[PDB]
């Protein structure tokens, strides 16, 4: 059928990333972005992987938060519409990618048009290590497994409800 | 318009002006405050409601120990320690139950083995006369329990009258579906109606020494909410 | 089978073992507790009514003063004084704002003239150097309440949640119908479920000294009650 | 077990306290205002037609001002603005024999007529001290407003807020 | 006697106000606002399409920044979020010379469309400093968003929320 | 019957004893009164008018600076210094900005540059060792209101309850229909119902000093209105 399950992660074209350091939460370690014709959709709960390490290979520090945050076009933050508003230092980063319980699923579902943003913004508060995203990774679904979900996504051209997802 | 939220020792929704951290009274134990929670400018309410949300907290104390000579290797401790989530195997307590470091030399003193209920460790390294070492144990032996203020210091009483040990704390893994920890209690706090945990226990606590390697914050306590935007 | 009665800092319907008294935390002021009131063997239960019943409170402090050759005579105090019913003429105060007693001479020491506002004194006599005498002004500047505890520690919360000051509590004369103090609250506690008295003040308190003049008691509190037998 | 209370509640207000406010104040400037009280947010405040008052006004060296001095309660909307419309209390100073009218009944120095006041609303207390006086000082001084401990004398009225439905009313009025 | 007055009144806000705020800036860094106005409570105001603003933002040595400077005034609800539906003056530095522009009706500069303002809204004035210039002050600089004493140019309208019947519908 | 006029510092209407001037606080800053308006023996009212009536007021300070051998040419002041309508070039001002006077040689002083947000000027002579100079610089970083007086000092409360500022008043350029102030307010007085200005400010002001050389008064305030006859 048209609506097909994936997981995304770092290497992608769509998807975009920067270096942070620390106390800067305003600076978007990774920014989605919607392609054109590629609608995608997040139900209430689906997994991530947030891995966020230091350039040598390391966790940063565990007070450090993770807020994932809708955008609009204009590159505009959105307070109505935010999903996984977490810390870091909780993931247990080698059994979390596994397990069904250490698993992470989201606060509420999402929808994403041919033109969005999200972002993920980074709360290292202070003293601690700057930020590298080739020493980092990150997901969103679990397509491959039974129990976990993953993401929905549909090319526009297929649908008559494109509209209506476009309001 | 009702979102939910994750709170810190720390910053965060509160910029480390509506947050305060404290240390609490040993001598004489008291059930003293150690963190609030002020609602800031912005909100119309906050909720926790037990039984549906979460909560972790990861307390530790600080000692200090000198060396010698002919060194020990070994140290007691006045404060009962515990594994986290199964075993006393340092590799895998999902978090450590000790940290310890030098200060002479500004590095690790990695821990060789642990006489478990004895409260007593051995150590892997062989420290120096006079050297200084800091260590920060876990705590355990306290209780715990939350209230309230009604913009004065008038509290309203308390969410739930029973309290919670912190050994148990300890116990029970953190990180796990079911196992997650759900208190009782149901509340709601709007402008300036802070909130503020109590802790009563012998033992003290510490929030920050600027020498505690692991990430600048010694303990921590963190939460989930269900705010109103 | 209602009948009042009346309590006191000591003994009376408790045997001095269904009642305690206690100093306070002075260096962090904190809302301690300096009294309290089991409910012994006996009693159904306990009623207490303000605006319907009485009150009674005459705290005081305690120091430790030398002397020297070339004596002062004067001395400062870091605990504001007032009057107790109208001037400051300790013939006719109802009782003392202040009390001395020098330790080397076991004997009283007679006040000649009081720095009002200043919380300085002036001394009819002359102390000797290296010469000790104690004091026992009265306390103000500090806060009361009441609570009550459910045979634990758990507390059901608080009377009545607003304070009260002592310098307002001296200023009120005692001993007049009328003009007598009656508090804000209802309660009624069964056996074992305590109540205590709170008191939130920077300054210490003194129940008992063994070398105070006047009556073995520094200070006191007695109250009245509406008991079921 | 506590006996359950209503909102309504009877008080005594005085210096003390953290919402109210004060400041010195020297002779020959009666504008200056040295208590400020200062509504609290969703604590509605009442005052009947008679409440005492003991305005405890004193030197630094602590004595009662000179008697010529002068008292002037006020109640004032937000803007940090005075009103005529709406004011209590112009009496003098050395006429209350403090000692003892902190007690009585008679000496008791009652109200012109009542007053509201809404979760932001602030009164002052000037003072007219003539000239050539001695300055004022607070900390050697005090003020009241109500008698709730007693049995004869009146008390002021707190309420929260909340626990109304014709506070959209009060607010009308102001 | 004083003559009766409405509930809405007219005004002109500025930088020594004590529920605006303020900071200083430095160069190439837009999203760090300079001016932080907020909504007190028990307050509305609101602007009409086109009101005047006199956007002085000075050097630390007190000299207008680069042309190239730009000003945003920018709406915000609460969660001291930015928004984009909803935004007035986007506009360079170099074009308003100050001198007359808060005087004369020519040079005058009003919005670009009307606003409001509830009990809790934040509004924000973000400069665009292009890169390697001279870093912005505060204290010797100024702002406003009105002209209410002259009788040509428009100025702020402020209510307190207590006086409406329709306070639930601009609620809404 | 109704008759426009205007008003002043000084007399006119009022005799200089139906008005007064004076000083405010600076130490202290208090929202002091500089001028007075009692309505004088004949009148029947007098009517203001914001948005419809206009207003002037020129401030300025004072200080006091003395020379040098090695006199220096350069001064500063705490008081902030602005433009009134347009640039600081003091020809063409539409009045000055500062004026100067030295004392020992009875004569002016003319300026040479000025440091325009500094708060500092250059002069453009050299004033001599142990020589004093008087300066009158304008008053700006100062709030105004208006008020009213019930016959005794009972306030009615305020015209407008929103203040104006100082600098503001020197920007906007008297002089100019349309760019004339009008403030907001409406009002009326009758006999002995005098006004009182306002202002809030650190700096001092200054009305007279017998020794300004500009026409006696060093600063004013002058306004129209409507009046009954």
């Amino acid at each position: 059928s048209a609506e097909k399950q994936i997981s995304l992660y770092d290497g992608q074209p769509f998807i975009s990333e920067q270096d942070v350091a620390a106390g800067d939460p305003n600076t978007p370690a990774l920014t989605i972005e919607g392609p054109d014709g590629y609608v995608i959709a997040v139900d209430a709960g689906t997994p991530i992987a947030p891995e966020f390490r230091d350039s040598n290979g390391e966790k940063l520090d565990p007070s450090t938060r993770v807020i994932v945050q809708k955008c609009d076009r204009q590159g505009n933050p959105l307070g109505d519409g935010i999903i996984f508003n977490d810390t870091l230092g909780r993931f247990n980063y080698n059994k979390m990618r596994t397990d069904p319980d250490y698993m992470r699923k989201t606060a509420k579902s999402l929808m994403v048009d041919e033109r969005e943003i999200v972002k993920v913004f980074v709360d290292v508060p202070d003293g601690a290590n700057g930020y590298d995203a080739e020493r980092s990774r990150f997901t969103l679904g679990d397509d491959t497994s039974d129990f976990g979900k993953a993401v929905e996504i549909v090319d526009h051209d297929d649908l008559t409800e494109g509209e209506t997802q476009a309001v | 318009q009702t979102q939910e939220y994750t709170l810190s020792h720390t910053g965060g929704l509160l910029g480390s002006s509506k947050v305060t951290t404290a240390s609490n009274q040993t001598a004489p134990q008291r059930e003293t405050a150690i963190i609030s929670f002020e609602v800031p400018r912005k909100f119309s309410e906050i909720e926790y409601v037990g039984q549906r949300d979460a909560t972790r907290f990861v307390p530790r104390t600080t000692e200090e120990i000198t060396g010698t000579a002919n060194d020990d290797t070994v140290v007691q401790l006045q404060a009962n320690i515990q594994p986290i989530a199964g075993e006393e195997d340092m590799a895998d307590q999902d978090y450590p139950v000790v940290v310890a470091y030098n200060v002479t030399q500004g590095a690790q003193v990695e821990i060789a083995d642990v006489n478990y209920a004895t409260d007593e460790v051995t150590l892997a390294t062989d420290p120096a006369d006079g050297d200084t070492v800091k260590l920060w144990p876990i705590m355990g032996d306290g209780e715990v329990q939350f209230r309230l203020v009604n913009q004065f210091g008038q509290e309203e009483g308390r969410v739930y009258p029973w309290a919670t040990p912190l050994y148990r704390w300890h116990d029970f893994p953190q990180l796990k579906r079911g196992r997650e920890i759900n208190l009782h209690g149901s509340v709601t706090w709007q402008e300036n109606e802070t909130v503020e945990v109590l802790l009563d226990a012998p033992q003290a606590i510490t929030w920050e020494d600027a020498d505690y390697p692991e990430g600048q914050y010694v303990s921590t306590f963190e939460q989930d909410v269900e705010i109103t935007l």
